[PDB]
């Protein structure tokens, strides 16, 4: 039988281009395909209708690109119906109302009563490409009450919407907010805050930097901290600093009055130590072990000798730990294939959350399998699983030399067996060389097959699909000859894979009791976070004689052709006062990656779980399909 | 002077934006490997700092990109950092600091620094004399220059300080603004809080609230206020009963089978189940995929029902059996409710309708072939009121199939009308609850259910929530379902919740022996209840303000979508006004007036007591500083910020004695500095007592001599808070630290100019006196005798008797009357006015103070004060010239006057 199967993303978005992949396995000649998208359940309107032909030259695999209009709080669904020849396959897919993304940029981080707030709203879609839509904007006071609403258009604005709001003289101090949302999706609200306060700009900056990014609880030296004060124009600072320490437990802060010190700031630098004794005496608990899990914060006040300027700065979130490292399995699949090599992507970080470079890690009992973390703090550990249905429990430890075993980090995870169709023991395993991947390179994707020889010759190809930013970027086939256990796919990596992509490949056959079987496997691949194009601002003249108040200067801007660039110049004193809510690229990619429909590093409990967890819906004519998804958000709340 | 840049030739820096370059640029230049480079010329501002320039690009093919920050530091070898506060209080003496920076590697600078005069401020800088100082700034160093000023008028005022070095072409200027703020403290009074509800609290639909003007009794003189009128909407979610759980419908999915009647019996639960789950949207918990099969069953049932369709387009249990009226009507009902689900033929439905209409009848229906299953008709089973009940049923089946079979069947509307006529005529005296309910819903579809009929319909409902009649409960459920459908038609949502609640309390989920009607109707009624969504009580407020100071009317439309929107209207005038609201919904009105209130409690030195004394030491003086924290506990680490008097510097040995232990600290930086250019000092305290004054003292030497000494200052605070601080001033010459000024009713004038007019340079003539004293500026010219000299701590008062009125102006003072001439004590020695002496005095009208009943005179820079020699002194030949000149002056001014 010429089995017809369709795959469409778990969730379909409105006003967004969505792709649908169509397959006709075990078929000959041309197969006419007509795809129609209707609303659920009434089918009142035909939301989409495209056509295509499956020819033997295209290996009976084609696609349909369609965009569902935003037609005029329970979840909403649509019926996707593909018709090949006589056969008709329909599937009910969940729909998100989210039109895209909105990013807000205010010129400053803090404002005086009377000043004007200049802000730009960037309106893009899920491909981060500029669109022209209607946006609702709300100015909101610290209490939460909206004080100015507005409704503008992004059309003919090249995805950039320049706005301003005047702050009254009489105003409520505190954290104000701007909240914008697309007109069609009032449930997706993007926000940015800005502080309102009476202030004057400082003339220098103070930096509170501890020796270590953490504090080992059994360190008699205590927490040593360096204070560095320097003017905003570069020159160092002579003065006096008042430094004081405190212990933070969740949201409860306990100041340590005994730890207060006054030190001279000579040549823009000073040093001050919180002794372990003072720390322990301050808290009413002799058990130092209880301090683990809590953090330390440092507050420093620097005064110039002239007494004409003063700057207070703080460094919080300094974890009290018993280990310099911290192991995470947030990038390692929680499902394994019995009898096949199980790959682990260990993620080792410092107590402050930063990645750790060159850290020896190993599995308990398997000292042979000892790897080293990369620049992203990710190491690869492959083990060998025995054929069984017992849950595979793994315990990984750090093996950093010069470090005692009591201070080595350790973590334990568990993985469940990949259930197969009718206990046929047919497995597929995707492995990838673990290394920081960049656009413009090529990645070798290793397809490893396992099955009995009774039906091993039937497998002639794999169907692989790629998910990026929550949509299908690329789909194709991988030819496999009978006898070959491992084949390599040379995948060309471009900028469309940023920030990360999922590769889910599967094969189908007719085996055992004449049953139609589908075996799938997916893997998550991270990519070096960056801009799609590029944008650099540098000096447009001969260096390096420093400019003068009023002096003309040339600015060299280098970016993508035709691009509209928006600018802002801000005094760093502002940042000495407030350095929060600043728009970066990392935050953009953060939002994008958090709006991903995939919920796992790879694989699933069954062949349907692989598709569902990787944000996909598979539906065959024989009846093999993934369960419905009624949750817009990933597990768990 | 020589070899230095003049003040007027210095252009001060004034451009200090926190942010700028809010510009937009497009990259249209010819690409190089996809990159388009754009050179952009910009003019840097006057700030001496580092700028962070941020760029964000948006391309059609590349999307959004946030560039790395580009830093640009701007600097000079030598510059002024003018450290100004955010705001200062009107008429309060403050000290500011101008910090001069010299960042040359190995070159000291002899610098002259000046504070420009500003009429809006009071300082030693006047229009006649400058406030300059020549300091020496060592290489790689800085120096702090204190200026003591007094803000005179409120608003955005300006401070400007300039500096130039000797023997080099190096100068700098800073011109910054600060906010001057009224004496009082920021206050607001909640003038009014009113609830807006026209439909509830208003008469004839309109509600008028009268708002009183604010009290404003303690309002600071000559200050403005702002009254805020804040309108907001009160959104109220309107409640909805929870729809019956989808799982409780799992049993309604039944495979249809049997003949003409049983088929519909099996078709009813499935159709009504799908109809309910579609509206309440519960296919999520039920299972989306199952709905398809559920549809398949309905199709199946329909097709099977087509087999019993007699050639007359009617229906019966069997093909030979006579066609039933009720069964045909019910098929019409179900099929009409099923058009949204499956493919229903128009010919079948409408044909059935046209059949039913002509063999309806008077116009009223007769069942000529009763259905074989008598348990599927429900409440129509009873022998009583066959005609009315059957009429209601068939009619409802017609009106449900109206929009579909109105085009083909032309006799439909008239027939509906005839049936409606009969139902209208014989509605009263029915009595049976079921019939009243079903005929009530039959009549409500036309809107013909009003008056006494509607009254009977409402009163027949027992317990206000159910249509009950002795017999089977299914009849009551069916009847109550019809009645609920009627209430959903009459838009009577005040009677609906009890009914719906009772239906839900029965827990009847359909299905079973003869459940057909009770299954169809209760779920049709509940589905229709979930259809007519009342989820938000309508909000549409029309609120019009009415201010006396406004020509027109300010109106506001409060809608549901923007109910939470704060609608503010400001008014500078303290007014009483009228608010008129009308429309459905609720709102809140808040009138809140901001103003400036006088404060009895001191707004200064609230957390610190500071006493500063300067006394002649046994020119060397003794500075004594006593401070005390105003708290329950001792203060922690604190700062004493001491600025020297112009020309004075602390004794090194005393400082070295202070720095040793005793819970005090003076840095090596301070102790190493030379005696010269050490005009500021910071003494650190480990703690200050709250119980009593902690006192210290040290000697200060006068290394430089100046005619005008600026008061020094002391500022105490705790390190953790600079705002909670205290500042006192000190001055050797008799003063409480404060500069000389004359204040009344929050209006102060500066009094730091020349004592009078000298008169020292050369010598005075007769022409000189006549020419000067004849100017229009000169208001009064008097010959006075010094009666009394009142010595005071602030200003000397000179009680003078106007011996002769040589020239009179504004003041209509007569000969013999007395007038008081006020002058700063510093001038007492310069005037040398002795009693029993005479004087020639003339002055401006701007020297008046302050009103006619007690009008006093101010001896200012333009006040002529000359000693008038006595007659026996005039007999001397040395005083001859002055005597001749004065006598002549008097004669010419009195007799001839000014010639213009
Ligand atoms: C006919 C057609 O458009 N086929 C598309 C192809 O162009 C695209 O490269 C691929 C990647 O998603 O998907 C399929
Ligand atoms: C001095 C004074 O009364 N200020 C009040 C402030 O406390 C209050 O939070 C605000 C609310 O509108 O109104 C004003």
């Amino acid at each position: 039988s010429p089995m017809y199967s369709i795959i469409t993303p778990n969730i379909l978005r409105l006003e967004s281009e969505e792709t649908m992949v169509l397959e006709a396995h075990d078929a000959q000649g041309d197969v006419p395909v007509t795809v129609t998208v209707h609303d659920f359940p009434g089918k009142k309107l035909v939301l989409s209708s495209e056509k295509t032909v499956l020819t033997p030259a295209t290996n009976h695999m084609g696609n349909v690109t369609f965009t569902i209009p935003a037609n005029r709080g329970r979840n909403k669904f649509v019926t996707v119906q593909a018709t090949f020849g006589t056969q008709v396959v329909e599937k009910v897919v969940l729909v998100s109302l989210q039109s895209g993304y909105l990013f807000i940029q205010t010129d400053k981080t803090i404002y005086t009563p009377g000043s004007t707030v200049l802000y730009r709203i960037f309106t893009v879609n899920h491909k981060l490409l500029p669109v022209g839509r209607t946006v609702m904007v709300n100015i909101e006071n610290p209490e939460g009450i909206p004080v100015k609403q507005d409704s503008l258009s992004s059309q003919n604005q090249l995805g950039v919407l320049p706005l301003s709001w005047d702050i009254p003289e009489l105003v409520n101090m505190g954290q104000w907010k701007i909240r914008a949302y697309y007109e069609n999706s009032p449930q997706q609200v993007f926000s940015t805050e800005f502080e309102v306060k009476e202030y004057v700009l400082p003339s220098f900056e103070v930096i509170v930097e501890p020796t270590e990014k953490f504090y080992y609880i059994y360190n008699e030296k205590g927490l040593e901290v360096t204070i560095t004060a320097r003017f905003l124009y570069g020159k160092k600072v002579e003065g006096t600093a008042f430094v004081i320490f405190g212990i933070q437990d969740g949201e409860q802060r306990i100041s340590l009055p005994e730890s207060l010190k006054r030190i001279p700031i000579e040549d823009g630098s000073g040093e001050v130590v919180l002794s372990r004794k003072v720390l322990l005496d301050g808290v009413q608990n002799p058990r130092a072990e209880d301090l683990v899990g809590k953090s330390l914060y440092v507050s420093a006040t620097v005064i110039l000798h002239s007494g004409s300027d003063m700057v207070q700065a703080e460094r919080s979130g300094i974890p009290i730990v018993t280990s310099p490292y911290q192991i995470h399995f947030t990038k390692t699949p929680k499902y394994f294939k019995p009898g096949m090599p199980f790959d682990l992507m260990v993620f080792v970080t410092n107590p402050d959350g930063s990645p750790a470079y060159r850290v020896p890690v190993a599995v308990q009992g398997e000292d042979t399998v000892q790897s080293l973390t990369q620049g992203d703090g990710v190491a690869k550990l492959s083990i060998n699983t025995h054929p069984s249905q017992k849950p595979l429990s793994i315990t990984v430890r750090t093996k950093k030399q010069e470090l005692s075993e009591a201070e080595q980090a350790t973590r334990t995870m568990q993985a469940l067996p990949y259930s197969t169709v009718g206990n046929s023991n047919n497995y597929l395993h995707l492995s990838v060389l673990r290394t920081e991947l960049r656009p413009g390179e090529t990645l070798n994707v290793n397809f490893l097959l396992r099955m009995d020889r009774a039906h091993e010759a039937k497998i002639r190809y794999y169907t692989y699909l790629i998910m990026n930013k929550g949509r299908l970027l690329k789909a194709g086939r991988q030819v496999r000859e009978p006898g070959q256990d491992l084949v390599v796919l040379p995948l060309s990596i471009t900028t469309d894979f940023i920030p990360s992509f999922r590769l889910v490949a599967y094969y189908t056959l007719i085996g055992a009791s004449g049953q139609r079987e589908v075996v799938a496997d997916s893997v998550w691949v991270d990519v070096k976070d960056s801009c799609v194009g590029s944008l650099v601002v540098k000096s447009g003249q001969s260096e390096d004689r420093q400019p003068v108040p009023g002096q003309q200067m040339t600015l060299k801007i280098e970016g993508d052709h035709g691009a509209r660039v928006v600018l802002v110049a801000v005094d760093k004193g502002v940042f000495v006062l407030n350095k929060k809510n600043k728009l970066t690229q990392s935050k953009i990619w953060d939002v994008v990656e958090k709006a991903d429909i995939g919920c796992t590093p790879g694989s699933g409990k069954d062949y349907a779980g692989v598709f569902s967890d990787a944000g996909l819906t598979f539906t065959s004519s024989s009846g093999q399909q993934t369960a419905q998804r009624a949750e817009l958000q990933c597990p768990q709340p | 002077d020589e070899d230095i840049i003049a003040e007027e030739n210095i252009v001060s820096r004034s451009e200090f934006p926190e942010s700028w370059l809010w510009n937009v640029e497009d990259l249209k230049e010819p690409p190089k490997n996809g990159i388009s480079t754009k050179l952009m010329n910009i003019f840097l501002k006057d700030s001496i700092t580092t700028w962070e320039i941020l760029a964000v690009s948006m391309s059609d093919k590349k999307g959004i990109c946030v560039a790395d920050p580009f830093e640009v530091t701007v600097m000079q070898d030598f510059f002024i950092d003018l450290r100004l506060p955010y705001s200062v209080v009107r008429n309060e003496q403050v000290e500011i600091r101008a910090v001069l920076y010299n960042y040359r590697q190995n070159q000291e600078l002899k610098v002259r620094v000046e504070l420009l005069h500003n009429p809006a401020f009071c300082s030693l800088a006047t229009t006649k004399r400058r406030h300059q100082q020549t300091v020496t700034i060592p290489p790689k160093s800085s120096l702090s220059v204190p200026y003591v000023i007094v803000p005179l008028k409120t608003g955005l005022q300006e401070v400007e300080v300039k500096a130039a070095v000797y023997h080099h072409f190096i100068s700098d200027g800073v011109r910054k603004s600060l906010k001057v703020v009224p004496e009082g403290i920021r206050m607001n009074k909640t003038v009014a809080v009113r609830t807006l509800d026209p439909e509830r609290l208003g008469r004839e639909g309109v509600q008028k609230e009268d708002i009183p003007p604010a009290d404003l009794s303690d309002q600071v003189p000559d200050t403005e206020s702002e009254t805020r009128i804040l309108l907001q909407g009160t959104p109220v979610a309107q409640m909805t009963e929870d729809a019956v759980d989808a799982e409780r419908l799992k049993h309604l999915i039944v495979t249809p089978s049997g003949c003409g009647e049983e088929n519909m019996i099996g078709m009813t639960p499935t159709v009504i189940a799908v109809h309910y789950l579609d509206e309440t949207e519960q296919w999520e918990k039920f299972g989306l995929e199952k709905r398809q099969g559920a549809l398949e069953l309905i199709k199946k049932g329909y097709t099977q029902q087509l087999a019993f369709r007699q050639p007359s387009s009617a229906f019966a249990a069997f093909v030979k059996r006579a066609p039933s009226t009720w069964l045909t009507a019910y098929v019409v009902k179900v099929f009409s409710l099923a058009v949204n689900l499956i493919a229903i033929d128009s010919q079948v439905l409408c044909g059935a309708v046209k059949w039913l209409i002509l063999e309806k009848q008077d116009g009223v229906f007769q069942e000529d072939a009763p259905v074989i299953h008598q348990e599927m008709i429900g409440g129509l089973r009873n022998n009583n009121e066959k005609d009315m009940a059957l009429t209601a049923f068939v009619l409802i089946s017609l009106q449900e199939a109206k929009d579909i079979c109105e085009e083909q069947v032309n006799s439909l509307p008239g027939s509906i009308t005839k049936a409606g006529d009969f139902l209208e005529a014989n509605y009263m005296n029915l009595q049976r609850s079921y019939t009243v309910a079903i005929a009530g819903y039959a009549l409500a579809q036309m809107g013909r259910l009003k008056g006494p009929l509607l009254n009977k319909f409402l009163t027949t409902a027992k317990d206000k929530n159910r249509w009950e009649d002795p017999g089977k409960q299914l009849y009551n459920v069916e009847a109550t379902s019809y009645a609920l459908l009627a209430l959903l038609q009459l838009k009577d949502f005040d009677f609906v919740p009890p009914v719906v609640r009772w239906l839900n309390e029965q827990r009847y989920y359909g299905g079973g022996y003869g459940s057909t009607q009770a299954t169809f109707m209760v779920f049709q009624a509940l589905a229709q209840y979930q259809k007519d969504a009342p989820d938000h009580q309508e909000l549409n407020l029309d609120v019009s303000l009415q201010l006396p100071s406004r020509s027109s009317k300010i109106t506001h439309r409060i809608h549901w979508e923007s109910a939470s929107l704060l609608r503010s209207e400001e008014t500078k005038e303290n007014e009483g006004f009228t608010v008129t609201a009308e429309g459905k919904g609720q709102g809140t009105l808040s009138v809140v007036t901001m103003y400036h209130a006088k404060a009895k409690d001191q707004l200064t030195c609230n957390k610190f007591d500071l006493k500063v004394t300067i006394k002649p030491a046994p020119n060397t003086m003794i500075l004594e500083i006593c401070t005390r924290y105003r708290g329950d506990q001792d203060a922690t680490m604190s700062i004493l910020d001491i600025s020297m008097m112009t020309g004075f510097a602390p004794d090194t040995d005393d400082l070295k004695q202070l720095a040793n232990g005793v819970d005090r600290y003076i840095s090596k930086y301070e102790l190493d500095k030379a005696f010269s250019d050490r005009n500021t000092l910071i003494i650190y305290l480990d703690k200050v007592s709250h119980s009593e004054d902690d006192c210290l003292a040290f000697k200060v030497h006068q290394y430089f001599n100046v005619e005008l000494i600026q008061p020094g200052a002391v500022k105490v605070y705790a390190y953790y808070n600079l705002e909670e601080s205290c500042t006192r001033f000190y001055h050797p010459e008799k003063e409480d630290g404060k500069l000389n000024k004359l204040c009344r009713d929050e209006l102060c004038r500066c009094a730091e100019e020349n004592c009078f007019i000298q008169k020292s340079d050369d010598k005075v003539t007769l022409e000189e006196r006549l020419d000067k004293a004849c100017e229009p500026g000169v208001d009064y010219v008097y010959k006075t005798r010094l009666v009394k000299v009142q010595l005071s701590n602030d200003f000397d008062e000179y009680i003078m008797a106007i011996e002769q009125t040589i020239k009179s102006g504004s003041d209509e003072v007569q000969v013999g009357q007395q007038r008081t001439f006020i002058s700063p004590i510093k001038c007492r020695e310069a005037l040398k006015l002795e009693e029993k002496k005479h004087y020639l005095m003339w002055g401006l009208s701007s020297d008046f103070w302050g009103e006619k009943p007690n009008l006093s005179y101010i001896i200012g820079k333009d006040t002529w004060v000359e000693h008038w020699p006595e007659e026996d002194e005039c007999q001397d030949e040395e005083n001859q010239k002055q005597c001749q000149d004065l006598g002549a002056f008097t004669e010419s001014m009195v007799v001839f006057g000014c010639p213009n």
